[PDB]
RNA sequence: GAAGACAUUGUCAGGUGGGGAGUUUGGCUGGGGCGGCACAUCUGUUAAACGAUAACGCAGAUGUCCUAAGGGGGGCUCAUGGAGAACAGAAAUCUCCAGUAGAACAAAAGGGUAAAAGCCCCCUUGAUUUUGAUUUUCAGUGUGAAUACAAACCAUGAAAGUGUGGCCUAUCGAUCCUUUAGUCCCUCGGAAUUUGAGGCUAGAGGUGCCAGAAAAGUUACCACAGGGAUAACUGGCUUGUG
RNA sequence: UUGACAUUGUGAAGAGACAUAGAGGGUGUAGAAUAAGUGGGAGCUUCGGCGCCAGUGAAAUACCACUACCUUUAUAGUUUC
RNA sequence: GUGAUUUCUGCCCAGUGCUCUGAAUGUCAAAGUGAAGAAAUUCAACCAAGCGCGGGUAAACGGCGGGAGUAACUAUGACU
RNA sequence: AAAUAUGUAAGAAGUCCUUGUUACUUAAUUGAACGUGGACAUUUGAAUGAAGAGCUUUUAGUGGGCCAUUUUUGGUAAGC
């Protein structure tokens, strides 16, 4: 809870484990929190790196598809489809729309709607995980995937999800938990007013638990 | 239509002055509800039977009402300056 | 608008009855738990009322009934309890056989008998069973009741036939129908009523105009059509 | 005998409630009405070569749109002949060359505008703070709009400059109330402390009848005060129409 | 018309208050395989189970904290429905 | 309500009214409860009716369409 | 590109000469604005008219107007 105890979640718990010495292997440690959880759409987010600093951790495949050129952009990579002829069907509507657009990462596709998502395709898929954010889709979805799967930084967008970093196994304290707020910007704070917009979360390395609040 | 968060327009406060990038949002509305005089004596009729004050309130509205576009720095530390944009409909940065 | 009909009448105004012109009154008299004697000289003809109330015992020292079709000008009526079940006598109903008939009958115990005063109607007891202290009677009306056990009951069918199966042939004889109760006939087709006399509401060419069930619970005043109903149509 | 904290009675709350009470129902108008807005505006004309100027005069535009359709400097110059044609071949679109401002400047119309005021690039946010003065009814009334200054604070150019919003002429709103932005300034009056209330200056929230009431009909059952200021009928001009 | 509060006080069956959380845990099409599911995850623990850099699909998990179903479980005085 | 007898009561319940135990769920006031401040006070949750959802209802108010083609001179409609 | 009508100016407080003031901008003997001392006014196109002239308060009525000649708007026209 913003207090002194933040170096209780990060010093004092950096070597709980749960056996004896501390073991023999390499380290794992963050610092858990969001993206903002607005509605991945109107206002969430914009740019500048904290860091933080990570990427993956466990699959990439997000979201991009418009047209039959959206295809081959998620051909030399990995990514959802939001088909052709269903757009005047099924390709959006609660389960639907989801499928393209409800992943884990958010979405780094284009743009093609016209009088069609007020309650449809480009709509019932917003604060579920997509609705059309900045992924500088125009030459593709790769190089602006840069922010949609590795460096990162921590791209936070669509359902919560983002990142941390700052060191190894033992050798961080008022920085370790300033280690864990420097592993935050503008998702922990931004523009006008934001040094707080929550109520909790969590975090840990590997250990047990990090702020008992 | 299309306005653009933050983008130096010079400002002051002062205990500042010159420019300053100032994240500017538009002005929301704000409850009142048992504090507002208004209230303070606008709670009669006076009182077994009523009626309301002259002016409430049909008229014939406009059909486009204003941004309150509310421009603010951060190193000016102050202070949420408000402007006057008059044009609807339309909407932040797009663009 | 004036105060419409209905509303108008119910106070004194201007309308109650024959009250100083008939014979005596209803009443099974008071209330003992074992039979007393009823001579009764002579059936009454009253007015308003059809079917015949018929004056009889008068025992204790030396009453006047309505008297269900059994009148013997000094006919069998011994009543009160334990008393031979008949045409005529009035044993409480809380003793009587499972499928009889009384006539006059008093909602509650004691208090003069009326359920089913009228002419005619009977109130066959159809019933009787589950009675820790009660009993399953039918009514004139069409629906039932569980009346309490010792209760008067005239034992058999009130009398005045078809006091009318028919047929008031003539505007007159409405003659009577007043001479009787209040100055009910004629009536006053409403819906010619103007605007602000009765609510009906003429208008030009004629019409009930909107609505006609009339909301139960409406303004003693608002009131008057179809009371407030559960249909319509034949 | 029945009823047995119930119901009733009482006090507030909510439903309901033309049965009842009260109350209202714009205007300009070849007479009222249905209609149109010369009720607020702008261009052209009508309008008689300064200005002013009428109709329910004629021809048209206004209750927006622009982050750039704003701001500065660069460059460049906009709707024909003669050349080269493969889906082009009347051309839709491409590249060469040699001359009427016929184009373009959001939107009506008129003014204006050519190393530009148009078009392509480059860099910004002046569409800024404080005032005040000015101009706009022949103008003494506030409003909107616009002009030149002062003080600041920026842009842009190498500069001199220019830029106080869209080339100019249209595109908007008092009075209590409410919200907010302002110093962290002023008082709650027996003293304090905070919480709250109240104030000061700069804005948003609506008044289109746009100098700004908050407002349904019907009467043939009806009523009043006045209107030849105002219509049916006579007369009257005029005579298209006969 | 409906509620609350007074008018309104004798007794008797059953909740909730004092003064509690833990386990199997996921029946569309495809990946050998557990889908309302999130991600911190390159590691948890003297083994390597699963991973993971590969990953398809409507959504990937062991180190598991969690925005949310089913089954499964203690009262002695006043109190109050 | 309609008006002797005589005959005869077509079809419409969506609309407005009326009216029923009904609806697995959404509003919905006062007291009563919880949460937060130092309180004033301001947020909460549940909450009777009513509403809205469901049904019946026209001797209840009232309702009762419209255009195309469409042989055995010709016009024609039981046809579609 | 007229006519009619419409702005200004006029003899004259005016020029001409000498210098002095600082916030102004010029690099300043640069000017600007202001002021001293000094020459000439009744003045040699303007005309013509003055029952002075200027100035302050106040407070009636009025706001329904109608004629003509020329110049025009509508309308066949009009005592429109």
């Amino acid at each position: 809870i913003t207090s002194s105890q933040v170096r209780e979640h990060v010093k004092e718990l950096l070597k709980y484990s749960n056996e004896t010495k501390k073991r023999n292997f390499l380290e794992t440690v963050e610092l858990q929190v969001g993206l903002k959880n607005y509605d991945p759409q109107r206002d969430k987010r914009f740019s500048g790196s904290l860091k933080l600093p990570n990427c993956p951790r466990p699959n990439m495949s997000i979201c991009i598809f418009g047209d039959a050129f959206d295809v081959d952009r998620a051909k030399s990579c990995g990514v959802d489809a939001m088909s052709v002829d269903d757009l005047k069907k099924l390709n959006k509507n609660k389960k639907l729309i989801k499928k393209l657009s409800k992943k884990y990462n958010a979405f780094i596709a284009s743009e093609v709607l016209i009088k069609q998502v007020p309650r449809l395709l480009g709509p019932q898929l917003s604060k579920a995980g997509k609705f059309p954010t900045p992924v500088s889709h125009n030459d593709d979805l790769y190089g602006k995937v840069t922010d949609v799967r590795s460096t990162i930084k921590f791209q936070l967008k669509k359902v919560l999800c983002l990142a941390v970093a700052v060191g190894n196994v033992e050798m961080e304290e008022d920085v370790l938990v300033n280690q864990i707020l420097m592993s935050v910007n503008f998702f922990v704070s931004l523009l006008k007013k934001n040094w707080q917009n929550v109520g909790s979360l969590v975090v840990k390395s590997s250990m047990g638990p990090a702020f008992r609040l | 239509v299309n306005v653009p968060k933050t983008r130096k327009t010079y400002c002051k406060g002062k205990t500042c002055r010159k420019h300053t990038q100032h994240k500017v949002t538009q002005y929301k509305a704000g409850k009142a509800s048992l504090f507002a005089q208004g209230k303070r004596r606008y709670d009669r009729k006076q009182s077994g039977f009523g009626g309301q004050t002259k002016p409430v309130f049909h008229k014939k509205a406009k059909t486009t009402k204003k941004v309150v576009l509310r421009l603010e720095c951060v190193k000016c530390k102050t202070r949420a300056q408000l402007t006057l944009k008059r044009c609807k409909h339309f909407e932040l940065g797009g663009e | 608008m004036g105060r419409v009909i209905r509303n108008q009448r119910k106070g004194a105004g201007s309308i109650f009855t024959s009250h100083t012109r008939l014979r005596q009154g209803a009443a099974k008299l008071r209330t003992e738990r074992h039979g007393y004697i009823r001579g009764i000289v002579k059936q009454i003809v009253h007015d308003s009322g059809r079917g015949a109330p018929l004056a009889k015992v008068v025992f204790r020292d030396p009453e006047e009934i309505f008297i269900a079709n059994e009148g013997v000008h000094t006919g069998q009526f011994i009543y009160a309890g334990k008393k031979a079940s008949l045409n005529v006598g009035n044993v409480l109903p809380l003793g009587s056989v499972p499928e009889g008939t009384i006539v006059s009958n008093v909602e509650e115990k004691p208090g003069d008998r009326g359920a089913l005063a009228r002419a005619s109607g009977n109130y066959v007891i159809i019933i009787g069973h589950n009675p820790d202290e009660n009993k399953t009677r039918v009514r004139l009306p069409s629906g039932a009741k569980k009346v309490i056990s010792s209760d008067a009951r005239g034992v058999i069918g009130v009398i005045a036939g078809g006091g009318r199966v028919d047929k008031p042939l003539l505007k007159a004889g409405r003659a009577f129908h007043k001479y009787r109760l209040k100055r009910n006939s004629w009536p006053k087709t409403r819906g010619v009523a103007m605007n602000p006399v009765d609510h009906p509401h003429g208008g030009g060419n004629h019409q009930h105009i909107g609505k006609a069930s009339t909301i139960s619970r409406g303004a003693v005043s608002g009131q008057k059509a179809g009371l407030i109903a559960a249909r319509r149509t034949g």
